[PDB]
């Protein structure tokens, strides 16, 4: 109906968003998971034995019943307290792709409600192509009919007719395909979208790149996605040289047990034993063969290489808002040009139909000369499409893409116009 | 030659267009090759995490006897 | 030497297909991998030990010599019970991927034929538009030669033949590339292909759109896929909450030992032991700070997760299946379209030539017309063969895409030409 | 400033390289965490517990305080040295893959170069046509000024003059991107680059294509990674049937203990312990449920999926080997062609521009006349340009893509040009 309501339904109903939510989520919750281990464990066993010996033994059996209640609590582990700020720094980094995929989303149903009028438009602007040259073709049929023109220019007509008419085949195809591709965004088939205003359209010529390029550098998600890399990497190094580090465990125990000794030369007599153990376990590796030093130097590798990854998003970013700001500019010039060169052809097609009259021209001049006004004025359209969807570039570029950036275009539009190829 | 020119330009861009299926089959080769290394990476992680801390006596067999050794010193 | 033949050396040669068939294999033996763990793990252990004491115990030292037989069974274990049915799931999930790349085998071999058959059709036509381009040269340079026309004619006419010239050496390169690629996808150079019927050619439209978007549902390969992994994250979810249950095994052992204590102050005696266990050993997890929580709201959240991938899958699916309705529909009114056109063309053709018999025309608007007639022929060979590939589409779509739909096309064919570009 | 200095910048400051190198250096320190199981690993502990007995051990408590430090050597474990070797195949595949990186740079800081010099050349043959169009438009406006034309000829010219002033404003934003993409490669903005030396530029035929074939199988690296992966899996398998051999180990240990026990009913003694052991364990698993048949089965198809996608990538490199052979001479054939098609539509517009000054031709005709003239001149470019970049990928096909193949086209260019869009 609009470009508002269809995003929001969009939002609402989109699966690629909630998929990006429910990995958030998970990210979010395997922090628990992560900060379990430094929480106490508390664990139960129970163990039944019927032993038999067969050497200097024979004839000592044991019937060994147990039951332990066994504790453990970590007082000094590294290696898990930087598990856990690893997975919260992965869940920080998964924050921002979901932020990531807000913005495609928003993006990608602007992308296609612009592709389903850009085509509303192409195929109108085909159908008047096919009008005026049958109009052409019907004066040309009668003026032949009665003997004012020869068959010549009846055939020509006739056959740019055929090739118009081709072209309003591939149109009206293009148009479905339009429709179907919104619908996937959206969820629901539109008959009806507002369509863009040509009359109160303006173009406003976007703010000094160097704003840009600051306002990117300071928002944009790629590079927050890059720098979180970069501190997840760091972590990831002390985590590796946190090996050399001992660990401390208070590990308790309550347990209690039943021996029964049954045997010709068993000796020893039944026993109902139990035991309530607090220990305090310590453990320090010296000398691993030089694992930890090896898992230390390729963290500082994966350091290294995620500083580089996080120079290359800067230059894709640098790339993508002066690749922006350039294509907008391109676009205004390109709507004024198209503007001139729509008014240029209406009075060239006028002096072809002038001239064709008075005998200086020939119709397939006529003709030309009206398909270059229509590929004009289908080019004029693209241009004020292309320059919406390059404003919307840029917006995304900075990282500030967000339903307000839709209300605005939302108030550049219009009138309903009907998506059905009729 | 317009006529010929909108074709000759058209075949230009499907030309170009194989060219462009041309690099991103360098960089689908470029992604499985990452996904590939990524899986040889686990693999060799795994292999180490199952080793290691196995090739030390935890085996059950191990402790038993060990155990049978204990039982035997107090005697 | 025609689509069959073609694609009975691709499906036995083509290395994607036998690595696709490679990793459904190794999942159907990673089950067995999964279920091992269920069975009896048999175990032999040997030690050698030499004990010395040095504080309270010097000179009591011992040489023992054992070695232990160690059997395993698990009674009660639902997280590897849980694994074994992983295992399947992802089995059927590696089976549906191998068929999935049986039917893109099939479309990548009838997409390259047809490719070759079209490449060989642009360079016919481009040859017949420059033999047609000289004959009107050779024309306007004879009567130049005698005098009846002007050196304008065959000035513009030298152009028009150098641009066909180029286009003729775009097209042979094509032809030449396309050839390359069907080898790429058989494994074999093919000099003669069965050529396209176009007298015997029947365009017939598809069954109704419901009923594609019914059989698609039921049969489209892209949409097994997402209900086995949304049954592989509840298998997962339910693997999770198994994690609360306790754990039975059956530990047996038959060991022996031989101890020899030897020292001064060595009191104990030598003795060579014996023993047979049969243990049965009950394990519960009480606490373990959130962890198996933390483990099922992950796995619920990854099941929400699959659910959206579901029905991502579903919108693309009906998505694709309305786009090859629409491309088939829309190839047939191109096939009829460009039929009109080619023979319009033909008739402005031959009005151009009589027109500039008659001098009413030029000899530009001769050369612009045979453009216009070959552009004609050249785009109504393309709808024929886009018609094919958008009907294995359509047959894609629904997942019904096997030899029977390879054996239509092949009558569809006929007698053969040659693929080499002279 | 020319190539050579360009791709030097792009070399020292390219981050893709240096993350590629970074992965690179990752494994062959990972090499050394795989060998670091096989050194000995010394390791200590030491353990507090106060053990208190409830049941028919009622004040029997004990303080036990002990420390240990254990060392342990591997005299026999296969699986760890084919790990061990696995790695060090995984660090040759790295390798591999830089030095592919290195030629992807290579090969993407000519084509961004290329592209840069063809935008320049585009926008200056369109700055050209824009020029010649308003010459005409001038002598026309003149000529109607004075009399001697209608008002057709001057609104034809200036609808063609608008239609080529939207094309000119598409290449100036074509050419800025084009140097942004450049920057985005090297790192700098270059406003000045060595131009193409048209008047010295030579076009050789590429070696025989069996030869190329010869050397493609024996350098390409899309091969070399192939076979090690090969190598891989055949290794892996190897690993995989390790599983049935035994494993020895030498564990040594130094403890000492403090037995501390205090209780009424307490009738053992105090003891202060110590021990020396130098042990040596034995491993032999005899049965697992066909775990390691699985693994061994899972390897060999892993194996056969390594050799399918081995003979993907021969069938890729003939197939891009072929292919830029043809690309090649396709190219050179392109360049003679557009040369005699820039010939002849100069011809033809000189051709045109008599004509119409003796009235036998139009002004539209003599529009369209430059214009095909411009669009030839700027395919000849085009052709050029695309020459050099396929005489790099043929290059890269091989795998002798260096800095000396950059060393030519730094010889084939010549003096410098502004990249500025004015």
């Amino acid at each position: 109906e609009n470009l508002l309501q269809v995003y929001q339904q969009a939002r609402i109903s989109n699966p690629d968003l909630r998929k990006s939510a429910a990995d958030r989520d998970a990210a979010f919750e395997k922090i628990n998971e992560a900060r379990s281990p430094l929480l106490p464990q508390l664990g139960l066993g129970a163990d039944y034995t019927y032993t038999s010996g067969f050497r200097d033994y024979k004839d000592q059996n044991s019937n060994v019943t147990s039951g332990s209640l066994q504790l453990t609590q970590v007082l000094f582990d590294m290696s898990k307290w930087r598990a856990l700020t690893l997975q919260e720094k992965a869940a920080g980094i998964q924050d921002v792709t979901y932020q990531t995929d807000q913005q495609t989303l928003i993006l990608n149903t602007a992308t296609a409600y612009f592709k389903v009028l850009a085509a509303i438009d192409t195929l109108s602007y085909t159908e008047a192509q096919k009008q005026a040259i049958y109009r052409q073709l019907d004066q040309t049929t009668q003026r032949f009919n009665v003997g004012l023109v020869a068959i010549t220019d009846v055939q020509n007509a006739r056959s740019q007719y055929d090739a118009v008419l081709a072209n309003e085949v591939t149109a009206r195809n293009d148009l479905d395909n339009a429709v179907e591709e919104l619908r996937q965004v959206t969820g629901n088939y539109y008959p009806e979208l507002a369509s863009l205003n040509v009359d109160g359209f303006k173009t406003s010529k976007p703010q000094a790149v160097n704003a840009l390029l600051k306002e990117a550098e300071n928002r944009n998600l790629s590079l927050l996605q890059a720098r979180l890399n970069q501190d997840l990497a760091r972590e990831q190094i002390r985590q590796a040289q946190d090996g050399h580090l001992p660990t401390l465990d208070l590990n308790a125990s309550s347990g209690v047990s039943n021996n029964r000794y049954s045997g010709s030369k068993s000796i020893s007599q039944d026993a109902d034993i139990g035991q309530n153990k607090i220990g305090l376990s310590f453990s320090l590796p010296l000398y691993q063969g030089g694992m930890v030093n090896s898992q230390v130097k390729q963290a500082q590798y994966n350091f290294v290489g995620a500083s580089e990854q996080l120079e290359s998003a800067h230059r894709s970013v640098v790339q993508t808002v002066r690749s922006s700001f350039n294509n907008v500019n391109a676009s205004i010039s390109s709507i004024n040009a198209y503007k001139q060169a729509v008014v240029s052809a209406q009075s060239s097609l006028d002096a072809m139909e002038a001239g064709y009259s008075v005998g200086t021209r020939t119709i397939v001049d006529v003709l030309d000369a009206t398909t270059t006004l229509y590929n004009a004025k289908q080019q004029l359209s693209n241009a004020r499409y292309n320059y919406l969807i390059n404003e919307l570039n840029i917006k995304s570029a900075l990282g500030t893409l967000n339903e307000q950036d839709l209300i605005a275009l939302n108030n550049t539009l219009g009138k309903p116009i009907s998506t059905s190829a009729d | 030659a317009t006529a010929k020119w909108t074709t000759e330009n058209l075949a230009k861009t499907q030309a170009a267009q194989a060219e462009r299926a041309k690099a991103a089959m360098l960089s689908q080769q470029a992604a499985k090759a990452k996904q590939a290394k990524l899986t040889q990476h686990l693999k060799d992680v795994v292999d180490r995490a199952l080793q290691n801390n196995k090739t030390r006596p935890t085996v059950i067999d191990l402790a038993h006897q060990n155990n049978q050794q204990m039982a035997a010193m107090a005697e």
